[PDB]
């Protein structure tokens, strides 16, 4: 359901419209008011349509039957097209000016916000449920604003990538039980190699800039990197990847994993979990807001610190979250500190763990005396 | 294994170097309780031995030096560092002896400048605190969060500073030799940790005068002579060393400033006595000037009929030679001030060659020389270096930036100030640490001593100058912002400080005014303070403005609309904390809105009379936002307030819905009482918002409109009916059990008094018949009840005294003025 | 729960009685054999006022059973020591403490 | 109280010295004049004894000012949500701002000498990146008003004074190749937050002066305590003085860039926004006249209000002239479709009846003579 919305919501990825005309050739021609052209949201890959039971919705491309899914621009609301030219065409519409009026030409109606406001919208967020109205109001003229190429490019990966893991997760829980034994797999094969390629692409796509670069250049790359990570979180990619590690974690060892999926799939298991933690570390690195999300489920990563197959990455993940979000330190309780100290006792004299403790002591220049003492008490007196 | 092998065993070297870092981290930010515990694992002998170990690896050398500083020196360093920004001076002969220039014969305007840090500093700085680290002591019977805080672990400082001085001399002489094997491995690992130790001691003040003289000799001998030995300043040190070098320089740069401040105080001491003496003699002469003068003496004694601020201003108002007519000072005194100005600016390097000869122009040369040698790559080094360069080029401006923290005190109460300052150290130390139960008790006694300190009242300008109120505010800001969404843990200290601030407001108008200037900043943090009782930021906000006609006038629109918007939220949503505690649900918050109403009641009513500007603005926001009125008097479908009161009375009377159905919390909420209390404060607010009668009698245009509006909202039949409602009455019986109502869970006279104030200010009393029709059914039961209850068994009860205040404050003043 | 072993004989006659502060150099020891505390490390004598219960009762009783110049090996069982709580950040709970105490001087 | 208070000689010493110092600073320290800005820069602008090494690169290696400016640009470029305060930035930015201007018929041949030296000092600053430094700081302030941004513009005017063409070119080039959005976003936000004349604050101040209060530590006669009307007036004065300077010399290249941003993703129209601000001003000054019919005479606060308030309109009008002269047709069309005409009407009607009211008496000859040059 389309909604008007105001504020910081629509600087995210969920506000990007692609104008797709009906002509395969010369689709990149200029725009004519009153000419048929579809509307597509990039992240969903769905199309605006006049449905039958819920009015104006988005429909899957499988059912975009060109009747409910066509629209036409106009400068007014008065009842009146020209034939398609195999060329660039004449310049009509402005960017940042030239207020437009979209009309569902097949139905003749007009998109307009629904006036009534229930108790939920009495004081809460002001989102206006736009509805394809028969005549509409007056102030529903619209601007057109250009998003930068980079985020426009970025958006399409979310739609491509998410469906890949949607398939992956469906594969995972399909063989979650039902041991294969010595026979055939559960069902269809999982796009493991494509997933492996995808993760390797994203990790590079999220690599922090190198320190040898000029200052301002580094700052600019941070500007982009910060924007990217927040966009992926706001599209729920972090929720996706956390589901990925969750489903992958139910196997202690590769042969145990192989008992339910398959021997041919068993080799990639350690690789993919290492990629996942590396991707997550890149995802959280540097963003306070993205970082803060682990306060609700801090115990979850602590439940996995004992795992051996991918431990260096997850420890780096923990380093990244603690080095940034002070409130996570305010969530720390004694069981956690017993888990990190156990890591030092189990994984040798890994100096990184010390830096984890050092991050536990002070965060952004404030002392956490409720934690510092627990570090001293559980570590110093034994002297071993 | 030998630690010197770690210069080869790198894989362990990193780990142990990190280990020292972890030791610094756990003892970081003055956690002295931990800092003592460290002294078991690292011993004083080990640290002192490790200082001189030349073959020791670089990173571990710097780590160990920093570990020493953290375990022993940071807490007292940081506290002293903060106290360096203030300049409190005593009226003592040692202060008097302080002079801008040392005695000499170099030049008339300016002799040879005094050596930095060499001399006497009378400025107040509290004593350091130390404890002998001895761990066999019995475990104190005082439990956690109640025992007083552990001091910094002790260590021999006079021996330490001798070792550090000798170490510096070793480094200075070694550096000139241009040896290929610097101590620790690198020049930066050699010079930097030692320079850090010297800087920390310099801040500490451990060094004596001769020690300082030597320090100035090692850094630069020939410039600092008073009447290979090559100093630090030309051995082309790496950038990281230059950072510490700048720290060393700026420490001395503060000394001349503090010297100037004290020298000014000494001048103030000597000069003011001459001023008061001459002004006294002129007074005695002026009283007998009548024999040769006339009414022009009114001009002459205008000075003596003017407050001292302008008296001294006119006394000083002779600088430019075009204003001396009003100056009564003899020319010798007039000369003395200009003389002190001349050498003062000379000591500021304003008015008066390859020999630098002095600190200011030396360091200016130094900074420019460094800058032109290379592009400096450390941003912090750049920032500090230009920080210094500005400080030298503007001697007067930094002094002008220092005087607002300068205060002169009599020597009588210096120990009282010391007592105050140690609490000031506690509060200042608590900005940089998350609050805990131990710290909570620390703050509670920290302010407890402040309220017991008489200087805290005797010199309030000093307290404002220190900005202790600001420092407290930041603490609550952090406490509220931490977990503001859910609920506030540690509320006892929150309400203790909010009690304190209200006390601070009552000290004086100016203290209140400065406290006021952060009013808006309080309001957002007060959005969840409704959960806790006692004292709140909203309470502080109210007392920040109480009975200030200038301030209620200056109370900005944005502030008011922000408050009413909050009140709208309270009037539209339940209280989640009360909802969780078993209480039944209603679609609004009587308690929270009532607190806002009490604020507005102080926001618009000043010194017994309404303020029209605030009154009309607030009612304009109430009318634009009708949800503020609550479910009753809402508009479409909103039942009357008259109808609203009765079930609220029944709710309070009948249990299982007045409260949770599970005082016991000592402030257990009673819904019906809260609902009616909100209504009462709402009426009382409008009543105090009513226009004054001289305005209504003059019939001012818009003024009539407001009174029309309020009369449209509130009908008379409601006013008389609720004013005529019955009251619970104390009775004697049941083995003499004096049945008394619970004032927190029963109908109260105050709520009636609110409406009486409403009727008087809005409708008033016009005709005799309606007067009697109010008297018989509304007032007469009250007087007969009070007169009956006027008995030694009941007159001292809560309800009887409630009526005594109710009648003598609301009914009787109304009746008395309508007697004709 | 304390037992004492002579190390370096002194006088054996002037036992420490109430009234005089005891001046001692000691050297703590973990029971497993880990050195954690001493007085020669800080180089200064540790003088404690007896009878006022400033130190733990095991050390107090051991000091009482000593004599001037008699170096002694103490053994504080946890009951006469920090016990079930331990000195925080230094000594874990439930550990026996061994002390190389040398009462060098009474005043 | 003045008849029966404590005589000054009976005051305690510590109290007396306390008021002594605070009076003394206001009498001698604050009044003191000491110019050192020129010797500041003249020390930091030299390459002292580096000719001996003579490295192969031409790159003039030492430059204390350039490093200082670079450092400020460095901290200006951090990825920080809020822009803090730096006292050194106040000091240095003010120093370099004060260093450029340095300023009965005097002839042309010696006039050009002072202007050519003024350019030289401006060159001495802008050639070391100070021009860009101002630009990033304006981008970084995120439209949040403050002292540091006020000093930033004060510097920008200090280097743009006299309508420096090549400085304007450097400005344009920096925007063109950076394609920054927030600079104009901040400019728009800053101008939207600029205040306008208000009745409520004015009358509240009038009543406050009506009280005629005293403090407890003596008494001050007619104190000039915090002013709530046109507090930010000099901020609005110099903001438009900055925009006028950056369009001075008929920079058709820059005016069209203001009306539309070719490179940038989102275009912000300064001209229409400036008109909208003028509209808010017009209502404010109008309504202030719409408070003066029953009152037939104008007191001091009303006069001082109009004196500062109208200087805003004078500066804005000079700004619009600089946007339009040359002429820039695209801007002319924008104003043709703007709300300027209605604002013009309101100003005319205010000038209409106002100068009658001022003509009724000689008490307001001053304010009338400013109004004359306003329209």
């Amino acid at each position: 359901l389309v909604y008007y919305e105001g504020g910081a919501v629509c600087t995210h990825a969920r506000s990007l419209w692609r104008l797709e005309p009906l002509r395969i050739s010369w689709s990149g021609s200029h725009l004519r008011w009153g000419q048929p052209l579809r509307i597509r949201h990039v992240t969903t890959g769905r199309y605006l349509a006049l449905t039958e039971d819920q009015g104006l919705v988005v429909v899957d491309a499988c059912k975009a039957h060109t009747k409910a899914t066509s629209f036409c621009f106009r400068v007014s609301k008065e009842k009146l097209p020209k034939r398609d030219v195999e060329g660039m065409g004449p310049p009509e519409i402005k960017y940042g000016e030239s207020l437009c009026f979209v009309q569902h030409v097949a139905s003749g109606l007009w998109l307009t916000y629904a006036a009534p406001d229930p108790k939920a919208l009495r004081l809460g967020v002001l989102k206006k449920k736009a509805i394809l109205h028969q005549e509409g109001h007056m102030d529903d003229a619209l601007f057109l604003t250009r998003c930068q190429q980079e985020e426009s490019q970025a958006a399409r990966m979310i739609h491509s990538t998410a469906g890949l893991y949607n398939q992956f997760i469906k594969g995972l829980d399909s063989f979650s039980g039902k041991p294969r034994g010595s026979g055939p797999p559960a069902g269809p094969a999982l796009p493991i190699e494509a997933v492996i390629l995808s993760l390797q692409d994203l990790i590079g796509y999220f690599e922090p800039p190198s320190e040898e670069l000029q200052h301002e250049e580094k700052q600019s790359k941070l500007r982009s990197l910060r924007n990217r990570q927040s966009l992926f979180q706001e599209e729920g990619m972090l929720s996706l990847v956390l589901n990925c590690i969750d489903r992958l974690n139910v196997y202690t060892t590769a042969a145990h994993f192989a008992e339910y999926a398959g021997e041919e799939a068993a080799e990639s298991w350690k690789e993919i979990v290492n990629l996942l933690y590396e991707l997550l570390a890149s995802l959280i690195r540097g963003n306070r807001a993205n970082c803060a999300l682990f306060s609700t489920n801090l115990d979850w990563v602590v439940s996995k610190l004992d795992r051996l197959e991918a431990s260096s990455g997850i420890l780096e993940v923990l380093y990244c979250v603690l080095i940034e979000s002070p409130e996570v330190l305010n969530i720390i309780q004694e069981n956690h500190i017993k888990s990190i100290i156990s890591l030092l006792d189990k994984h040798g004299r890994n100096h990184k763990v010390l830096d984890v403790l050092c991050s536990l002591c002070v965060c952004n220049g404030v002392a956490v005396r409720s934690n510092q003492d627990l570090i001293t008490e559980n570590l110093l007196p034994g002297r071993e | 294994m030998d630690i010197l092998e770690l210069s080869e065993r790198l894989d362990l070297q990193r780990f142990h170097s990190h280990t020292l870092r972890l030791y610094r981290a756990v003892c970081a930010l003055g956690n002295n309780r931990v800092a003592h515990a460290l002294c078991s694992h690292v011993d004083q002998a080990q640290l002192l031995h490790a200082l001189e170990d030349a073959h020791l690896p670089g990173p571990l050398r710097a780590g160990y030096y920093d570990l020493l500083i953290s375990i022993h020196l940071e807490s007292a360093c940081r506290s002293r560092r903060s106290m360096l920004s203030e300049y409190i001076v005593p009226l003592t002969p040692e202060t008097r002896a302080i002079t801008l220039f040392p005695p000499g014969r170099k030049g008339g305007n300016a002799r040879r400048h005094g050596l930095p840090g060499v001399g006497v500093t009378t400025s107040l700085r509290p004593p350091h605190h130390f404890s002998p680290p001895c761990f066999v002591a019995a475990l104190p019977a005082a439990g956690v969060a109640e025992a007083p805080a552990r001091l910094s672990p002790a260590i021999p400082l006079e021996a330490l500073r001798d070792k550090a001085l000798r170490m510096l001399g070793e480094a200075v002489r070694d550096g000139g030799q241009h040896a290929r094997d610097p101590v620790g491995g690198s020049v930066e690992f050699q010079f930097v940790p030692v320079l850090k130790l010297v800087s920390t001691l310099l801040v500490m003040g451990i060094f004596g005068d001769e020690d300082v003289k030597q320090i100035l000799k090692m850094i630069e001998p020939e410039v600092f002579t008073e009447e290979l030995e090559e100093g630090l300043l030309q051995m082309k040190l790496p950038e990281s060393v230059k950072l510490q070098m700048c720290n060393l320089l700026e420490y001395f740069c503060d000394q001349e400033l503090q010297h100037r401040v004290e020298s000014l105080a000494a001048f103030a001491e000597r000069y003011v006595d001459k001023l008061q003496a001459n002004q006294r003699s002129r007074y005695a002469l002026l009283m007998r000037a009548f024999t040769m003068s006339a009414a022009e003496t009114a001009r002459r004694t205008r000075e003596f009929r003017s407050p001292p601020q302008e008296q001294i201003n006119m006394l000083l108002h002779f600088k430019d030679e075009a204003d001396e007519e009003d100056c009564p000072l003899p020319e010798d005194i007039r000369q003395d001030l200009q003389d002190f100005h001349q050498d003062l600016l000379a000591h500021c390097g304003i008015q008066l060659e390859k020999k630098p000869q002095s600190l200011q122009e030396l360091v200016s040369h130094m900074v420019v020389r460094w800058a032109q040698e290379d592009y400096v790559q450390s941003p912090e080094l750049v920032r500090a270096m230009f920080s210094l360069l500005h400080r030298q080029y503007d001697g007067l401006g930094e002094l002008l930036r220092a005087l607002p923290r300068a205060y002169t005190i009599s020597p009588s109460s210096v120990e009282d100030t010391m007592s105050l300052l140690e609490c000031l150290g506690q509060i200042r130390s608590l900005l940089i640490v998350q609050m805990g139960p131990q710290e909570e008790n620390l703050m509670i006694q920290s302010i407890g001593n402040i309220m017991n300190n008489k200087v805290f009242y005797q010199h309030p300008n000093l307290m404002r100058a220190l900005g202790m109120h600001e420092t407290v505010m930041e603490v609550m800001v952090n406490v509220l912002g931490g977990g503001e969404t859910k609920e506030i843990r540690f509320p006892k200290m929150v309400t203790s400080c909010c009690r304190f601030l209200c006390y601070f407001c009552r000290i004086s108008r100016q203290n209140q005014r400065s406290m006021f200037d952060h009013l808006s900043y309080l309001l957002e943090n007060s959005g969840i303070g409704l959960g806790m009782q006692g004292s709140t930021p909203l309470d502080v906000a109210a007392a920040s403005v109480i009975d200030n006609n200038e301030l209620a006038l200056a109370l900005q629109e944005q502030d008011l609309e922000k408050v009413v918007s909050y009140l709208a939220g309270c009037g539209l949503q339940s209280c989640p904390m009360l909802l969780a505690k078993g209480y039944p649900d209603i679609g609004w918050n009587p308690c929270g809105g009532e607190r806002y109403l009490d604020f507005l009641r102080f926001a618009v009513f000043v010194n017994g009379e309404s303020v029209e500007e605030n009154a009309n603005v607030v009612v304009r926001l109430l009318i634009r936002k009708p949800e503020c009125f609550g479910p009753a008097l809402r508009g479409e479908g909103g039942s009357g307030l008259l109808a609203a009161i009765e079930e609220a009375i029944r709710i309070s009377e009948d249990p299982a819905r007045d409260g949770p159905g599970v005082p016991p919390e000592e402030n257990r909420v009673h819904l019906g009482h809260a609902i009616m209390s909100f209504y009462a404060a709402l009426i009382d607010l409008l009543g105090r918002c009513a226009p004054e009668m001289h305005l209504i009698q003059a019939g001012k245009g818009e003024a009539l409109r407001i009174r029309a509006i309020l009369r449209s909202l509130v009908p008379l039949d409601d006013l008389v009916g609720i004013i005529s409602l019955p009251l619970q009455i104390p009775t004697l019986g049941k083995d003499g059990a004096l049945v008394q109502p619970k004032m927190s869970a029963s109908f109260v006279p105050d709520h009636k008094a609110s409406m009486v104030l409403f009727l008087d200010r809005v409708y008033g009393i016009e005709n005799q018949d309606f007067l009697l029709h109010v008297l018989d059914v509304g007032f007469l039961p009250d007087m007969r009840a009070a007169a009956s209850l006027d008995t030694a068994t009941f007159s001292t009860t809560e309800m009887a005294l409630a009526l005594n205040r109710y009648l003598c404050l609301a009914v009787l003043p109304l009746i008395t003025k309508c007697a004709p | 729960g304390v037992e004492i072993e002579t190390i370096s004989p002194g006088d054996g006659r002037t036992f420490p009685k109430k009234g005089q502060t005891c001046v001692v150099h000691y050297t703590g020891m973990l029971q497993n054999g880990k050195k954690f505390d001493s007085s020669r490390d800080r180089n200064k004598p540790f003088k404690f006022r007896i009878g006022k219960q400033e130190v733990i009762k095991g050390f107090e009783e051991g000091a009482a059973q000593m004599s001037l110049g008699q170096r002694a090996k103490l053994t504080c069982t946890p009951d006469v020591a920090y016990g079930a709580t331990g000195h925080p950040g230094v000594i874990p709970p439930n550990a026996t403490l061994i002390f190389d105490v040398e009462l060098l001087n009474l005043e | 109280a003045c008849f029966r208070m404590t005589p000054l000689y009976n005051l305690p010493t510590h109290r007396a010295c306390n008021m002594f110092l605070e009076s003394y600073k206001a009498a001698w320290i604050l009044t003191e004049d000491h110019s050192f800005e020129d010797r500041m820069i003249d020390d930091l602008s030299k390459a002292g004894e580096q000719e001996e090494e003579e490295e192969e690169v031409e790159e003039k290696k030492p430059d204390p000012l350039h490093q200082l400016v670079l450092h400020f640009s460095r901290t200006a470029l951090t990825e920080k949500s809020k822009l803090d305060e730096d006292y050194l930035y106040m000091a240095y930015a003010d120093i370099m701002a004060k260093s450029c201007h340095l300023e009965v018929e005097v002839s042309f041949e010696e006039k050009e000498m002072e202007k050519q030296r003024l350019l030289y000092q401006q060159s001495r600053l802008h050639t070391r990146g100070a021009a860009e430094m101002v630009l990033q700081m304006i981008s970084a302030c995120k439209g949040e008003t403050g002292a540091m941004v006020s000093s930033t513009l004060k510097l920008g005017i200090s280097i743009l004074n006299g309508g420096n063409a090549e400085v304007q070119q450097k400005m344009l080039d920096y925007l063109k190749d950076k394609k920054e959005v927030g600079f104009f976003q901040s400019i728009q936000a800053l101008m939207q937050t600029c205040s306008v004349l208000d009745l409520n604050a004015f009358e509240r101040q009038n009543k406050a002066e009506g009280l005629g209060m005293v403090n407890e530590d003596g008494t001050v006669i007619n104190r000039q305590n915090g002013e709530k009307v046109m507090a930010d007036d000099e901020f609005t004065q110099d903001l438009f003085r900055f925009l006028q300077l950056l369009c001075e010399g008929h920079n058709n290249d820059f005016q069209n860039y203001l009306r539309t941003q070719t490179g940038n993703t989102t275009t912000i129209n300064i001209i229409i926004c400036t008109v909208d601000y003028l509209l808010r001003l017009q209502e404010s000054i109008s309504d202030f006249y719409w408070y003066y019919s029953g009152k037939d005479v104008i007191e001091e606060q009303g006069k001082r209000n109009f004196s500062k308030a109208m200087s805003v309109a004078k500066q804005v009008f000079n700004s619009l002239t600089e946007y339009i002269q040359g002429p820039c047709t695209g801007n002319q069309q924008s104003l043709a479709h703007s709300r300027l005409w209605d604002a013009v009407v309101g100003f005319l009607h205010v000038f209409a009846h106002m100068m009658m009211k001022l003509a009724q008496d000689s008490s307001q000859i001053e304010l009338l003579k400013e109004l004359l040059d306003l329209q």
